């Protein structure tokens, strides 16, 4: 399991402790908040560029 | 400290000349009743290979450590400066002469007599004059030779790297379209080879094993130039710490043009295909045991802290990688350290590192923490509200400040 | 506005004065000429003060910061004590000195800033985090701390530090006893980091709870998801605070465009 994960090949993680594999049944269309957090960003250079324009 | 892997064989019919000494002399001496044996071979080759210099340089340290013969250095001495100035009355004949076909071999001849005499300061200066004279693509292949070689001799790095792009650019962006898809030789192989060399020596590991690793065999053994054993340990090493597990497979276990070198040195080899396998307590142990015998290197030695702290980061974090919450036990064992050294070092890798994970001391477990991405972007993006309105109201008032035009007087 | 702030300041009475600077102000009177620089940074340094006082550090560095960034050719008195409290405020508040904006006078870049050296000093131990040298550094610069009268803001500092380290512990631990808790913190017993713990929960300043029965500390760290009607209202109100900020941009913008010496260029 750990060759197949690292090489990308099982989409999952290993519980050691409990002796389980948990897959990876995720990933939904979560691309809305990666598309906020490029807004957020973009703002917050573009605020301090407006206010050091001059003075 | 042992050495019965390393016959004496191997070690000297390694290099030549007077480099080897230049190795040991200064870092193989902190080393107590290892040197003393080395002595004996060393008594019997310092004084030829025309050592002038360095005939009583080094020496006078050693006298003291204790007939001969004092008066042999006396004469050699007398006799080499007469030499250089016989033969160049006759060069000058044929420049006088309008024949510009003899006096090609007359530029190539002068700058050899530099590099063995053993001043080579004068030689890159002669050099950048006959760069002028180079107008064919003929003579630019042979001048390229040696301008390489005696660059490094120098340890001038500053110079070698403004130098070095010059010659990327110069002949005709590889020779047009290549002469019919490469010649015969494979004199590109000689030109990363050195170029991996230098690489190492800047700092930049991923680059130098990147410009090393694509080197052909077909050179087989070279007896002239550095020995293939430490190219093989120059590029496993930088391999190990700086690719990862992709890049690693495509260049280094499935690459079928290194595995060549990797018979040389079968140590290393067992190294990275431990650590591909996920096989860490084996590739840390072997690893540290060749540690000492790297160190009495002259090249690897400034080297040889940051890459293994390099590789033990990388081992750590891929072993935790497949996981979703790991014993400590099991870690501590697989890494030759103790639970309390493990929950040391994996604090200063979830703290800056790639780990994102907690430690969890009740029980040892180290369980892998994910962020939550919607509360994320609300706790960063109300953040920023509060940043900007800060921001625009300290405007606000600076707009009053400049209109008033108040100032301190 | 000063004379008001000074009189608060001499006499405590704190509360008094609230109204008059909790609101931002835009304008600045004429008063008929005179009206220098002097007034301007005393209500913006005199605020600090009460802020200070009353431990509001958020706001406190923001009125430290407007007295630093006027426009100055000269040292003053009065803006030579805002660049250190600004040091030590921004200590408490955040993890470090903040970064002055760019555009600050650039009188306090060269002349300010080395007489200012013993909080510049405390600064540069307060980016490695080791009580037990900064505690050396403060007896032994003590003698300037209490001259300036900022003493009692470089022992919060001292407080802030493992208040800090343990604020840090959140990024790496999720359950720690509390023996070896007080071994990174320096905080020397077990006991001591109990109620250091408790403190701390009760500001707010961290999320864990304390398991005596095997001495143990477990950092929860899920304060809230976004899913609550509360912050759906604290959102909004946020929304009125920009929206109606942004009015009073446009009504001053107006009335620049009717002014007859803007048409002209």
């Amino acid at each position: 399991l750990v060759q197949c994960i690292l090489d990308n090949t099982i989409h999952g993680r290993i519980d050691q402790v409990n002796q389980l594999l948990e897959l990876d049944h995720q990933k939904r269309g979560g691309a809305r908040y990666t598309a906020l957090d490029k807004w957020t960003n973009q703002l917050n250079s573009l605020n301090q560029a407006v206010v050091s324009k001059l003075a | 400290v042992e050495n019965p892997s390393l016959d004496l064989e191997q070690y000297a019919a390694s290099y030549s000349g007077l480099m080897r000494i230049e190795r040991l002399q200064f870092i193989a001496d902190h080393c107590p009743t290892l040197r003393v044996e080395a002595l004996k071979m060393a008594l019997s080759f310092v004084q030829r290979t025309f050592n002038v210099d360095m005939y009583e340089e080094i020496h006078r340290k050693l006298s003291e450590a204790t007939a001969l013969d004092t008066a042999w250095v006396e004469a050699t001495r007398k006799k080499a400066l007469l030499k250089l100035e016989k033969l160049d009355t006759d060069l000058k004949n044929y420049k006088g002469n309008s024949i510009k076909e003899s006096i090609r071999r007359g530029h190539d001849d002068l700058g050899d007599h530099y590099l063995d005499c053993g001043d080579l300061s004068n030689a890159l200066k002669c050099y950048s004059r006959a760069r002028d004279y180079c107008t064919s693509a003929k003579h630019v292949i042979n001048m390229c030779l040696n301008v390489i070689k005696v660059s490094v001799y120098l340890q001038n790095w500053s110079h070698v790297l403004s130098y070095v792009s010059k010659a990327e650019s110069t002949p005709e962006i590889a020779e047009q379209r290549g002469e019919r898809d490469s010649q015969t030789q494979a004199i590109l192989t000689k030109l990363k080879c050195a170029a991996g060399l230098a690489e190492l020596a800047a700092r930049k590991y991923k680059q130098a094993a990147k410009c090393l690793l694509l080197a052909s065999f077909d050179h087989c053994d070279f007896p002239e130039l550095l020995s293939p054993s430490n190219v093989a340990i120059y590029g496993g090493l930088c391999a190990l710490a700086t690719f990862d597990r992709q890049e690693l497979q495509r260049n280094v276990i499935s690459s079928s043009s290194f595995k060549l070198f990797l018979e040389l040195e079968p140590q290393v080899r067992d190294i990275i295909f431990k650590f591909y396998e996920s096989k860490y307590a084996s590739c840390l142990k072997m690893l540290d045991e060749m540690k000492d015998n790297l160190l009495l290197d002259m090249y690897l030695a400034p080297h040889v802290r940051t890459l293994y702290t390099q590789i033990r980061n990388r081992a750590l974090i891929q072993y935790f990688s497949p996981y979703v919450s790991a014993d400590m036990h099991r870690m501590a064992a697989a890494f030759n350290t103790t639970v309390a050294a493990l929950e040391d070092e994996l604090t200063q890798l979830i703290l800056e590192g790639l780990i994102s994970a907690r430690v969890d001391s009740h029980s040892k477990i180290l369980y892998a923490r994910d962020v939550d991405q919607r509360s994320t972007t609300f706790e960063k993006s109300l953040l920023m509200g509060k940043e900007f309105q800060r921001r625009a109201k300290a405007m606000m008032l600076r707009a009053a400040v400049l209109r008033n035009q108040i100032h301190v007087k | 506005h000063a004379d008001l702030c000074q009189l608060c300041l001499l006499a405590k009475c704190f509360k008094p004065a609230l109204p008059y600077l909790d609101v931002d102000m835009m304008d600045i009177c004429k008063e008929n000429g005179a009206y220098d620089a002097k007034h301007f940074l005393c209500y913006y340094y005199y605020g600090g003060m009460i802020y200070t006082g009353l431990k509001n550090f958020e706001r406190a560095l923001y009125f430290y910061e407007q007295a630093i960034t006027t426009p100055a050719m000269a040292v003053s008195h009065i803006m030579l004590e805002s660049y250190k409290k600004y040091i030590l405020v921004s200590l408490i508040l955040l993890g470090k000195v903040q970064q002055l904006p760019k555009y600050t006078s650039q009188i306090v870049g060269r002349f300010i800033k080395p007489l200012s050296n013993a909080y510049h000093e405390l600064a540069q131990v307060y980016s490695t985090n080791n009580p037990s040298e900064l505690r050396n550094l403060v007896n032994k610069h003590s003698e300037t701390f209490t001259r300036d009268n900022n003493m009692g803001l470089v022992k919060q500092c001292l407080s802030s530090l493992y208040k800090k380290n343990i604020q840090r512990l959140t990024k790496t631990f999720l359950t720690l006893s509390l023996q070896d808790m007080a071994s990174r913190v320096q905080l020397s017993g077990p006991q001591e980091a109990e109620k250091y713990v408790l403190h701390m929960i009760e500001d707010g300043e961290i999320f864990a709870s304390i398991n005596q029965k095997d001495g143990m500390v477990s950092f929860h760290d899920n304060p809230e998801k976004y899913n609550n009607p509360a912050m759906l209202h604290n959102i909004d109100q946020e929304m009125l605070k920009c929206i109606e900020l942004d009015e009073r941009l446009k009504a001053m913008d107006q009335e620049i465009t009717v002014n007859p010496q803007f048409v002209q260029k």
